[PDB]
């Protein structure tokens, strides 16, 4: 990818860049999944051994406070602002808010809301004053790359994201192991109840949670499962990674072309009855200038 | 009925 920016890249020291990041040592892990109920068109498989070079990855998704600092320093205008609208979950749109009649095929719970963007996540009249340490949302893949580059970082590849999210466990279902709520404790912010009609908020949150909510995984990362989808660097495909080759097994970058970029981790809207995509092997995609109330990102860096 | 949708795209509404 060759992005274009209207701000200069500031100088930063290695110690500044590494703050809030964990160092993942070079090594191998088993990427992918073989859950029999996986949508075969997501390409969760095959399970494969991948070798990665050492990298740094953020413990937390990028927060509102951090994104605000980026925008203050650069004047950056997000894709949602240029388009003038972004996607908000229906239950979060305040009655009377102007809404577009647009329908996302097969997903009528999404509402295109003029004026919804990172600083007004539910549209005009909403704010992030009470959400400084929540993940920034309504950020597109382009916005994420812009932030990451300004910060001296980059987006993780899907394999880097998944190695870090797995937190040192071999082929577990979730970042922490194989039970969704071990010892009856909620470990991530997803949906409980009847999707899309009623979220019971059993896990504490019916929207985003702070980036440091819940216990971390074994590598110190927080909310890799649930909370917000997280953009990764790779172009999406369902089958590029089915090939056995150095390109797909050593520091894999994904296909060289595509139309949508990979997103990982699931969000506060995920539920087993619909999209069971908070499993660490799960994956989906979105087009790179798209944005939504349940999608953000975390950064990676070369040491 | 079809693959569940988690990522709503700007193109999808056109
Ligand atoms: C259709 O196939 C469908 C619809 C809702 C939830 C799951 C599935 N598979
Ligand atoms: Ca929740
Ligand atoms: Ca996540
Ligand atoms: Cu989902």
């Amino acid at each position: 990818h060759m992005p274009s920016f209207d701000f200069d890249i500031p100088r930063r020291s290695p110690q500044e860049i590494a703050k809030g990041m964990v160092a993942i040592p070079g090594g191998t892990f088993r990427m992918g999944g073989e859950d029999p109920d996986a949508f075969p068109e997501d390409g969760e498989g095959p399970v494969r051994t991948v070798r990665l070079s050492p990298f740094l990855i953020d413990r937390y998704a990028v927060s509102n406070r951090q994104f605000a600092a980026f925008v203050k320093a650069t004047g950056y205008v997000t894709d949602a602002e240029r388009y003038g609208w972004s996607f908000v979950f229906h239950a979060h749109v305040a009655p009377g808010t102007p809404v577009m009649d647009a329908v996302v095929p097969e997903a009528p719970w999404w509402v295109a809301v003029p004026g919804a963007y990172w600083k007004a996540p539910e549209g005009p009249g909403s704010s992030i004053t009470d959400r400084p340490n929540h993940p920034v949302v309504h950020v597109s893949w382009n916005d994420a790359v812009a932030y990451a580059t300004w910060a001296g970082k980059r987006l993780p590849t899907e394999a880097e994201w998944e190695m870090a999210a797995r937190g040192g466990l071999d082929q577990a279902r979730y970042p922490w192991g194989n039970e969704l709520t071990p010892r009856g404790r909620h470990r991530c912010n997803i949906w409980q109840g009847t999707f899309p009609v009623h979220d019971t908020g059993e896990d504490g949150y019916t929207g985003t949670a702070p980036v440091n909510a819940f216990a971390p995984n074994g590598y110190g990362l927080y909310n890799v499962a649930g909370n917000v989808w997280e953009w990764c660097a790779d172009w999406w495909s369902a089958d590029w990674h089915a090939t056995e080759s150095p390109a797909t097994r050593i520091d894999p970058r994904g296909p060289e072309t595509g139309t949508a970029r990979v997103t990982k981790g699931g969000s506060f809207l995920c539920h087993e009855s619909y999209c069971n995509r908070y499993r660490v092997a799960a994956r989906t995609c979105n087009t790179p200038d798209s944005s939504a109330a349940h999608t953000g990102f975390r950064c990676a860096a070369d040491p | 009925a079809t693959t569940p949708l988690c990522g709503p795209s700007r193109a999808s509404i056109l």
